């Protein structure tokens, strides 16, 4: 909980703690409070090397010999004296130690070679030898579950998983082969993050079990397998709750940086809630494609637009997102979820973008009925003209969806303009609709609506010869309607 | 920093079920520029073919006398003497007893090969290797330096000769091959050996040909630095691999090296 | 667009540190006392500023209004020009003389023929043809506050304060006098109060080694001192009428070769951290007048080849630029990400954030945060409460195309804005001021006017 | 911006009118400012002519008494005299002092 | 006409030997060897089952080859005798109505102009098929033939282009970040850098028919699964 620390001095620990997490952001200094002496519970043996944590309520001491090299537990008690528990009788020296992925039990690493895991009441059970000594492991819990993408909800068991690195830097599974050379690892909940000699930060999600060799290193990543990251820097920490990865430099500064990955799955999670403010801003904020928002699911949009009109107050931020709209499908070129479905396949092919001469094909196959954009824009439509006083809320969103057409029914976008009781909100509503588009066609559709106003009202923006609109009007402004 | 020399699929430089195939032939080609010498590669495959690592780069180099060894080595050459040979390789300790080593400088000038018919003087120096191998046939690795240069000794000889009577039987005879050479007459600056020299080139290209694997240690470019000396290039050579498992290939990649009393070290851009 | 450069000369004068040492320092030409004598010191007079200059007798006026109005003639419409300042030490002289050229300086734009500088610099804020800024070089020796508090009433934006090396023998026999050490007291006081600094240096000098040469660079760019956010590398080239010459005379002196000369710009490029400006390796030199050193010219056109044969090309901000608008945009670009980096430099931590493509690595905005300290600040708008200053905004951003669903008719004008709230949230969250401040010329006390910030002395602040 | 415009005053009883209702074609920039100053007094106002043809920007424009004329300085020391067209109904320029060529106290290019 | 209306087809219509074809000559390079096509010769022609004697006669090659069926070394016969011993092996210019066999030669620049095309007139028969591949590198020996102002006659590029009815060009396809000028380069001062002698290879092709123009096409041809792709 991140509110207990341990720390060893010669014959004594020391035990600090703090309230809450608030309070030390509020500015109360860490206090210590408890001390607790050697020959209590140990009576001088030689050595006091590390220390371990257990759910907030188990302390783990290394007590060392010449060549046994016992582990003592405490369950711990307030400032009086936390009491002694069993302590075991080891038969080995052991080397590297560290806590479990949840905070239950204890595992640890003989000079040999093999880690095994311990419980907080003296149960032992090995686990695994490795095929070279190493300097750093993990024990990680991989989940067994069947599903490669895991999109089971029966949520099977799960099993105990250790990596390592040794000392060259060689990345290894339990019994895995990984890149050649590396510096660097770390594992939150199924994601694994590693550096290699050539200082390429790669990405692996935890589906299941039956790990092979990932594959030789190759130039690019349309998932978000493999990012580049400069020189020297290691990794430091990991905060999935803000998709962020924080790493130290070889000069020693810091450094933060946000790959897709970690995003996409922040925004996927905001979308299933049903969810369409906070995702938002998460896709702008980072530079994500706006279409992610509902072209992972489109029927679900179909049947909760009437919401997302709601839930979406800014009439700005929804012209922008309509305006932002294209047909292709952002989860097959820009989002595909091969970030976490299958392994040990060929990496990415850095695309490239397409001969201008082959593109038509699907310009001249276009009707209404297929592109998504026409179908999008008919059902904002629909929904907004249902009641007035939308209308006169979303009228800028009115006229980009009329624009938001290769069909534009601009016709309808000045019959609208008409009706307004003000002068200069008609001049603002122009203006808007002049940004889209251009102003002769806007003049053409003014001319063809048979009004006068609204012509030279869109020829002041037209930048034409006075000749053009002078005479012509002259003559019309006259005559009988007929 | 440091980083491993792996040259094949299995993770080893030199495989030992090479030596344990039968009705196999394999053949070398290494390439230095004649400003720097590839010596200490040599050093290298000789010890990966007797203990077994690589001795000298890789391993430390504490007990570096494979004399009397289970394995065998055989080294000839042209550009130095059997006195440097012993002298030097002794110093540099590469073994004796299990080994052979050649000269073919001191006193063999001197009216041995001179003013005496071409067809006896390739006989014989075919047949002092046909006949220093007869003892251990099957556990030896054989190496030949620069033979490139006997062509401008014997009076008036092409590339098709010198190779059809000297490389090829040696090959057909041995199980593996090894040739190492310069490349300065690659190098000569506002000046084309294609006008009139390329009977030597001929003999580059060939041996390129016939190799399986190709070994190329190159200096740097414009300047000259203070912590890399060189850049080592592997790539694959004109025939396959005569190997009778399928798996197996050649790893690609590129080293910058430096060399420093001996002591030599490997790593990447 | 129309950024322009309109560089000024005052009138000769002698810098007094020499006063307490004899002598110019060693390597700078010309001056007063040289043949010259109609010439500021560290230019000989034959550059086309110095003719343009002597012509108009040193007046500010009229190089200002000659040189703006043929570079409108030449083709280019200007609206946005930065003065820079040139020549020996302008702080030393008197307070009169610095007061009117200022306004005469501000009232060439602004159109105004008044005085009382203060509603000068109030007539020039409502003006066309804005000013970005001013940049004034001045030494060690008169950073005091009081000078500070005279910059920044001007409208001064950057300071450059060399220091040329950080061995102490150096200068002494340099005959340039300070200690090395104030210079970081210096650029403590200076950084707190939103200046901008840029520092220079010179490879080689007498009695310095190719090894003290790069491990003094290195040292500059490790150690948590000479952290600044500029640099100018200076090849040491040989005027005769130096007193650099003078110890070639007698040979007692010796130069590099080319050879070393450029391995060590080949090793210097190769350790830049990425949130500093290399200026020019390949400066600007009288020719002719040269007799010892090497040619630069094309430094860095080899110094790039040698990259490209050892790796670890260079990552500074000029070489990964885009611009304003289309200057690489004839290539469609890839992913668009925030980087986000923090240092600790000069007493304080400083907050980089920009806005690359990471597979290519170039850059399209930036964006300077510092947190004020306790130790250091002396304004009576800084030392009222905990506060954060936004050092510089630097929007190429406004780049019309760009990857990842570029703003179809938007076309990123908004983006500074994002920018501008990112740095405002973790200035409320983890910074925990209460005031927020922004520094910038008179010129631009618009473009951030808008967003809500409220004038308060030289200053545009907004509280929590 | 280096151009001289000009604008013409009305009183009551002599205000250009058609603007209002008049079926008529009313342009961008010819919009007519009227005022009721008083309630017995309103005054129209209209833009008449734009006048360029400078170097750099005016310094001092002055009437006259006995013509339509009026004297132009500029930054760049010339000095015109406006005068108005009866043929082509456009000002033009009657009178070019200082074509000497001067800037500051030395000179070497161009004048100031 | 009504035949071969594809060029695939006809490139396999080759290949497999279904259309007799007198001569057939491939060239290649350092930068891409040509032992590939043999392979492309023996996969392609088993499918029609041609296990008729594919004789490998050899001037340097020091391995047996496996996909071949015999193996003949050529560094001790003389031009005579080496027209001798394959007449034997190879349906030589008897029994007017017999089968046909499969003839590699490794190398064909070990060879003397001087009996080029002798070597193809003891054999020419419409019994055999001759194959071999030309390396284009290796500039040949000329102090013998002493090129004079008096001593003159075509060299062997020219003789072996007419004396062809089949011509088929291999070059080695760029997929990294090589490409012509600089490989060229580098080959000319032997710095051979990554990025060649992969099996994925581009041919050209050119054919010629009796009493007209030949054809002149290219190809992309694998060597994993023995698939072609024409020049678009
Ligand atoms: S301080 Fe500047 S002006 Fe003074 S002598 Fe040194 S370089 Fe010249």
């Amino acid at each position: 909980s991140n509110e207990i620390y341990a720390a060893i001095n010669k014959d004594v620990l020391i035990f600090a703690a703090v309230p809450s997490i608030e309070e030390m952001k509020k500015g109360k200094h860490p206090s210590i409070v408890c001390e607790f002496p050697k020959s209590e519970f140990t009576s001088e043996v030689d050595s006091l090397r590390q220390v371990a944590f257990i759910n907030d309520s188990i302390v783990g001491v290394l007590l060392d010999t010449d060549n046994l090299s016992r582990i003592a537990l405490l369950d711990i008690q307030d400032i009086t004296q936390p009491t002694l528990i069993t302590i075991v009788e080891v038969y080995d020296k052991i080397v590297l130690l560290r806590s479990d992925f949840d905070y239950n039990h204890l595992v640890y690493e003989t000079r040999d070679g093999t880690v095994c895991q311990l419980d907080a009441e003296g149960q032992l059970m090995e686990i695994t030898k490795f095929p070279q000594l190493v300097r750093d492991f993990r024990v990680k819990r991989v989940h067994n579950t069947s599903a490669e993408d895991d999109d089971n909800w029966s949520a099977e068991s799960s099993e105990l998983v250790a990596f390592g690195i040794t000392n060259n830097g060689k990345l290894f599974a339990n019994q895995v082969l990984l890149a050649s050379a590396v510096t660097s690892l770390e594992i939150t909940d199924s994601f694994l993050l590693f550096t290699t000699a050539q200082h390429n930060l790669q990405f692996v999600h935890l589906n299941s079990t039956d790990f092979k060799p990932l594959p030789l290193v190759e130039e690019g990543v349309e998932d978000e397998r493999v990012r580049a990251i400069e020189r020297g820097s290691i990794l430091v920490s990991v905060i999935p709750s803000k998709s962020s990865v924080v790493l130290q430099a070889t000069r020693g500064n810091l450094e933060t940086i946000y790959p897709r990955i970690m995003v996409l799955a922040e925004v996927r999670k905001n979308i299933m809630a049903k969810r369409y403010k906070e995702a938002f801003i998460v896709c702008r904020t980072h530079r994500i494609n706006l279409d992610i928002l509902h072209d992972y699911a489109p029927e679900l949009f179909i049947e909760n637009l009437e919401v997302f009109i709601n839930q979406i107050g800014r009439v700005d931020y929804l012209n922008l997102f309509i305006s932002c709209l294209s047909e292709d499908d952002v989860t097959k070129t820009k989002y595909k979820e091969t970030l976490y479905s299958g392994i040990s396949k060929s990496f990415g092919m850095e695309p490239a973008p397409l001969t201008e001469m082959q593109i038509y094909m699907k310009k001249k196959m276009f009707d209404p009925k297929t592109s998504k954009v026409n179908k999008i824009c008919d059902a904002v439509l629909n929904v907004l003209l249902s009641n007035p006083e939308y209308k006169k809320k979303y009228l800028q969103t009115i006229i980009t969806a009329y624009a938001s057409q290769n069909p534009q029914n601009l016709s309808a976008a000045l019959k609208l303009i008409s009706e307004l009781e003000n002068s200069e909100e008609k001049d603002s509503c122009v203006t808007y609709l002049c940004f889209l588009q251009d102003v002769n066609v806007v003049y053409k559709s003014a001319l063809s609506l048979y009004d006068v106003s609204l012509a030279l009202l869109v020829a002041q923006k037209s930048q034409m010869d006075p000749r053009e609109y002078l005479p012509f009007l002259q003559e019309l402004q006259d005559n009988e309607p007929l | 920093q440091r980083q491993d020399l792996v040259l094949f699929s299995d993770q080893s430089v030199l495989p030992a079920h090479f030596f344990q195939d039968s009705n196999s032939h394999n053949l070398f080609f290494i390439t230095h520029q004649s400003c720097t010498q590839p010596l200490w590669m040599i050093n290298a495959l000789v010890e990966t073919h007797v203990l077994g690592s690589p001795s000298s780069l890789n391993e430390s180099s504490s007990s570096m006398l494979p004399s009397s060894t289970r394995s065998h080595a055989v080294l000839a050459s042209f550009i130095h003497e059997q006195n440097y040979f012993t002298n030097s390789l002794n110093k540099l300790k590469i073994p004796s007893n299990n080994y052979n080593v050649l000269d073919f400088l001191s006193d063999f000038i001197v009216n041995n090969i001179h003013n005496k018919p071409r067809d006896k003087i390739l006989s014989d120096v075919l047949a002092k290797f046909s006949a220093a191998i007869q003892n251990n046939p099957t556990d030896t690795i054989v190496i030949i330096e620069q033979p490139e240069l006997l062509l401008s000794l014997v009076s008036g000889l092409t590339c098709s000769e010198l190779n059809n009577k000297f490389i090829t039987p040696l090959l057909r005879q041995c199980k593996v091959l090894i040739i190492v050479s310069n490349s300065d007459i690659f190098n000569i600056d506002e000046y084309d050996a294609s006008v009139h020299s390329s009977n030597l080139q001929n003999f580059y290209k060939s041996s390129f040909i016939k190799s399986m694997i190709n070994l190329n240690l190159n200096p740097l470019k414009t300047g000259f630095a203070k912590d890399v000396t060189g850049s080592l290039h592997v790539c694959r050579g004109g025939a396959p691999i005569a190997t009778s498992n399928t798996s197996l290939h050649v790893v690609e990649n590129e080293y910058l090296y430096l060399n420093e009393k001996e002591s030599t070290k490997l790593f990447y851009r | 667009s129309g950024i322009a450069v309109v560089a000024v000369m005052c009138k000769p004068h002698r810098c007094p540190h020499i006063a307490y040492t004899g002598n110019i320092c060693v390597y700078c030409p010309g001056g007063p006392d040289s043949d010259f004598e109609y010439s500021t010191q560290s230019y000989t007079g034959y550059e086309p500023t110095s003719m343009r200059a002597i012509r108009a007798r040193y007046d500010p006026y009229e190089q200002a209004r000659g040189r703006v109005e043929q570079l409108k003639q030449l083709g280019h419409s200007i609206d946005k020009v930065e003065y820079v300042l040139m020549g020996g030490t302008f702080m030393s002289l008197p307070k009169e003389y610095r007061e009117d050229f200022i306004v005469k300086l501000h009232n060439a734009l602004s159109g105004f023929n008044g005085n009382d500088i203060d509603e000068a610099i109030l007539y020039s804020q409502q003006s066309l043809t804005k000013c970005v800024g001013i940049t004034i070089e001045t030494r060690p020796d008169y950073c005091t506050q009081t000078h500070l508090d005279d910059m920044l009433k001007y409208g001064c934006t950057r300071l450059e304060i060399g220091v040329q090396s950080l061995y102490e023998d150096v200068a002494r026999d340099t005959n340039r006098g300070h200690t090395v050490r104030s210079v970081c007291e210096t650029f403590a006081v200076s950084k707190d109060a939103g200046y901008k600094v840029v520092s220079h240096m010179m490879p080689d000098l007498p009695n310095v080694g190719m090894e003290r040469d790069i491990e003094q660079f290195k040292e500059y760019f490790e150690n948590p001192d000479f952290r600044t956010d500029g640099l100018k590398i200076y090849p040491t080239l040989v005027i005769r009428g130096t007193g650099l010459y003078e110890l070639w005379k007698t040979g007692r002196y010796k130069s590099y070769s080319a050879n070393a000369l450029v391995d060590l710009v080949a090793r210097i490029l190769a350790l830049v951290p990425p949130w500093t400006r290399i200026y020019r390796v390949q400066r600007d030199i009288p020719m002719p007048l040269v007799t010892s050193g090497v040619d630069n010219g094309n430094l860095r056109e080899l110094a790039l080849a040698r990259m490209k044969d050892l790796g670890t090309t260079c990552r500074d901000v000029r070489t990964r630029e885009v611009g304003i608008q289309e200057v690489h945009h004839k290539v469609q670009p890839d992913q668009v990400e925030l980087i986000r980096r923090d240092y600790y430099a000069n007493g304080g931590w400083e907050t980089f954030l920009s806005y690359e493509d990471p597979k290519k690595d170039i850059l399209i905005g930036l964006l300077r945060l510092r947190k004020a300290s306790k130790k250091y600040t002396y304004r009576k708008e800084f030392t009222s409460q905990r506060t954060s200053i936004v050092r510089e905004l630097h929007v190429y951003g406004s780049v019309v195309p760009l990857h990842s669903r570029d703003p179809r008719k938007f076309q990123h004008q908004g983006f500074g804005t994002l920018l501008m709230e990112e740095a405002e949230r973790i200035a409320k969250e983890e910074h925990g001021s209460e005031k927020i401040s922004v520094i910038s010329g008179v010129g631009v006390r618009n473009y951030y006017g808008k967003l809500g910030y409220e004038l308060d002395g030289p200053y545009m602040s907004k509280r929590i | 911006d280096r151009y001289i415009r000009l604008w013409r005053i009305r009183i009551n009883d002599l205000i250009d009118d058609s603007e209002e209702d008049s079926k008529k074609l009313t342009l961008l920039s010819n919009k007519q400012y009227k005022f009721q100053i008083d309630d017995e007094l309103r005054v129209g106002i209209n833009f008449e002519a734009l006048i360029m043809g400078h170097d750099d920007w005016i310094s001092s424009l002055q009437w006259h008494e006995s013509r339509l004329q009026l004297l132009a300085a500029t930054a760049d020391t010339s000095l015109m005299v406006w005068e108005p067209d009866e043929t082509s109904g456009i000002w033009v320029c009657s009178l070019r002092l200082g074509e000497m060529s001067s800037k500051g106290a030395s000179t070497a290019t161009g004048s100031s | 006409a009504s035949s071969s209306h594809n060029p695939v087809i006809l490139l396999k219509r080759i290949l497999s030997l279904t259309e007799s074809s007198p001569f057939i000559l491939c060239l290649d390079s350092i930068a891409q060897t040509s032992y590939k096509l043999i392979q492309e010769f023996v996969h392609q022609s088993k499918s029609k089952g041609n296990e008729y004697p594919i004789v490998y006669i050899s001037f340097e090659t020091v391995n047996k080859p496996s996909y071949c069926t015999q193996f003949i070394d050529a560094t001790q016969m003389d031009f005579v005798h080496l027209v001798k011993q394959i007449i034997s092996y190879l349906p030589a210019a008897t029994a007017t109505q017999a089968k046909k066999h499969m003839v590699i030669i490794d190398s064909l620049n070990y060879i003397s102009t001087e009996y080029i095309t002798r070597f193809l007139s003891e054999i020419a028969s419409p019994h055999c098929t001759m194959v071999a591949t030309y390396h284009k590198d290796i500039k040949d020996e000329n102090r013998t033939v002493i090129p004079d102002w008096n001593n003159n006659y075509p060299d062997k590029l020219t003789l072996l282009q007419f004396m062809a009815t089949t011509i088929v060009d291999i070059d080695v396809v760029l997929t990294g970040t090589l490409d012509t000028e600089e490989v060229s380069e580098l080959l000319n001062e032997f710095r051979i850098p990554r990025g060649l002698n992969n099996d994925i290879f581009q041919l050209r092709l050119v054919n010629k028919r009796k009493s007209g123009r030949s054809l002149e096409y290219d190809f992309i041809v694998n060597s994993n699964t023995h698939e072609y792709e024409l020049l678009s």
